[PDB]
């Protein structure tokens, strides 16, 4: 604590405990029952400790049903187009695996302008997976 | 040992100029030498580590932030200068038909490595579904600064 | 000498103005920060969780049906809800299942609907951002760049905290605050500890103010009920505590609450700015010599003084 000719300060009767104490000393039935109020882990893409085929499959499954479309492969990379058409790219990584979702443009920075749209469709795609499994 | 050469400059007056910032823990200045040619300007060559470095100048004992340099606030609110230092609808059967899958495992028991991975993101960052709601986010760039956009959506 | 202090203050002030006219909101943002946006479909009581959970008091809303910024979720939003269910009981389900989309519905319904959602581009000068905020009593403005996108939300507090931390000229604002006609006086509702919370909450709405001081029979300032206290009052769906007295309600306040700040007519903006830098202050209740409520000094009042003068 340090302050000179100042006259700015914290009103002592507003400190939680003190006011709590005074409320109790006044003896209000409700007061004795009232308690003070009390109170992430970001991860890259999506993790899954299951076979990379059953993962890759459910992704395509969930997709087709959401209206999305993908390119002809020949792999663990999906180059999709969703809908202007939004481009997106899915990658599988290595057991234990991670699925990466990356925004990739539009058709029919710009990335920045398409921050929510992207996150929205990726949200829908996750919930679709969830229900399936 | 791979620190990239960066040059910091000052052009707004003074006789004695110094720099300090994150790359010094803000506890030690590095002097800036006068511009052999241009007068009123100083500079200095340092080899910072890759990434973002925050800094300010000490011009004749006064603390200053260059107006001709990118500026930003700290978490607290400390105004500073900074510089970023750099380096078909048909599901393929192999994922559906079990017959084509058992053939996979046959040739297999007879995906790529997740690369170590700011300037290298615009992907998807997810978190553990806490309540009836889902937490999703993506790192976006706006001019020379970065925003982590987090979207909260009800399942 | 007064006049020497006056000249030192007017200079210091013009300087701060020259600062705010030269930098953009963009210039003042961190090199890397985070924005929390909430889907319009999200459940209002559920959005109350996310706010407290991430220790934030507002968040921009995004309408997925229209792929657009839907406005700012703040505290007034929740207060409206409280007055609704209060004057319309037996409609709990309409409140318990209410979404952010329906928020505008209730507001524009029973009760005056604040249909205004300011915004400004990130490249406009910071001084211009403070002016737009000086309208919206929210004292916060979202930086929007079209296609639309929210770069960040700017608060009066972050600004005042930026000046006090980076503008030495704050040390030179020694004119006693009473000499600066900035203190808000008459027309400020107050209440007593025994006063029912809904009536206080009601006062919050009406007078369109963020906090209501609590005094005693005489006029001694005992504590204060802030619109903010409303969130914790209904954490994950509450209506019980809606029958308590302010006094009892205030007991839900967290053990980490910093407390109410006061000062006097003789305090200086130098000192005030000093305290804004050291803590999350949002107002200074002006008490007299013995501690009787005289007025209030808002961040708005202060910000308004620094830009347009007394």
């Amino acid at each position: 604590y340090k302050e000179e000719d100042s006259t700015v300060s914290i009103l002592p009767t507003s400190l939680p405990q003190i006011h709590r104490a005074n409320m109790l000393a006044q003896g209000s039935p409700a007061a004795s029952k009232i308690s003070p109020l009390v109170t992430t882990r970001w991860h890259f893409g999506i993790r899954s400790r299951s076979y990379p085929l059953d993962v890759m499959g459910e992704i395509y499954i969930a997709l087709k049903n959401l209206g999305a479309e993908w390119a002809k492969p020949s792999l663990w990379t999906i180059k999709l187009r969703w809908k202007d058409l939004m481009k997106m790219v899915i990658q599988l990584f290595q057991n234990n695996y991670l699925v990466d979702f990356k925004f990739d443009g539009w058709e029919s920075e710009m990335s920045t302008f398409s921050a929510y749209p992207f996150l929205h469709l990726t949200t829908k795609l996750i919930m679709e997976l969830a229900v399936n499994s | 040992s791979l620190m990239v050469p960066v040059e910091i400059r000052w052009q707004q007056g003074g006789s004695k100029v110094y720099v300090t910032g994150s790359f010094t823990k803000w506890r030690k200045m590095i002097g800036l030498i006068p511009d052999s040619d241009n007068n009123g300007s100083f500079h200095v060559k340092l080899r910072l580590l890759p990434g973002t470095h925050r800094f300010r100048f000490i011009v004749d004992n006064e603390l200053r932030v260059s107006d001709f340099l990118p500026t930003a606030t700290d978490q607290m609110g400390n105004f500073v200068n900074y510089i970023e230092v750099r380096q078909t609808t048909d599901i393929p059967a192999v994922f559906t038909d079990p017959s084509v899958m058992e053939r996979y495992y046959y040739t297999l028991d007879r995906p790529p490595q997740l690369p170590p991975q700011h300037v290298v993101l615009n992907h998807l960052v997810t978190s553990s579904i806490k309540h009836n709601t889902l937490c999703v986010a993506s790192i976006v760039r706006y001019k020379q600064k970065y925003v982590t956009q987090i979207l909260y959506t009800p399942i | 000498s007064q006049e020497k202090v006056s000249i030192e203050q007017q200079l210091a002030v013009e300087s701060i103005r020259k600062f705010l006219n030269s930098k953009t909101s963009y210039d003042v943002l961190p090199v890397s920060y985070r924005l929390i946006v909430l889907d319009t479909s999200l459940l209002v009581k559920k959005s109350l969780n996310v706010l407290l959970q991430n220790s934030i008091v507002s968040a921009p809303l995004w309408d997925s049906k229209t792929s657009r910024f839907a406005g700012l979720l703040t505290t007034t939003d929740f207060i409206n809800v409280i007055q609704y269910y209060f004057s319309n009981p037996d409609k709990f389900e309409l409140v318990d299942k209410l979404q952010l989309d329906g928020l505008k519905d209730i507001e524009r319904a029973l009760g005056v609907d604040q249909l205004d959602t300011a915004s400004i581009h990130p490249s406009r000068p910071l001084f211009e951002a403070c002016l737009k905020m000086l309208e919206s009593r929210s004292g916060r403005i979202p930086l929007i760049d079209q296609r639309e996108i929210v770069v960040s939300v700017l608060t009066q507090y972050r600004i005042l905290k930026f000046v006090a931390l980076n503008c030495r000229e704050t040390h030179f604002l020694k004119i006693p605050i009473g000499d600066l006609n900035i203190i808000t006086q008459d027309n400020m509702k107050s209440c007593q500890m025994t006063t029912p919370v809904i009536d206080v909450i009601q006062m919050l709405t009406q007078g369109r103010v963020s906090s209501v001081p609590i005094i005693d029979e005489n006029g001694y300032l005992i504590n204060v009920y802030e619109a903010y206290d409303v969130l914790g009052l209904i954490k994950g769906g509450i209506y019980n505590d809606l029958s308590l007295s302010v006094g009892e309600a205030l007991m839900r306040r967290s053990d980490d609450f910093e407390g109410v700040y006061t000062c006097t007519k003789n305090d200086k903006l130098s000192t005030i700015m000093d305290n804004i830098r050291k803590a999350r202050v949002h107002r200074f209740f002006v008490v007299d010599d013995v501690g009787r409520l005289v007025g209030v000094l808002t961040l708005s009042d202060i910000l308004k003084y620094i830009l347009l003068g007394s």
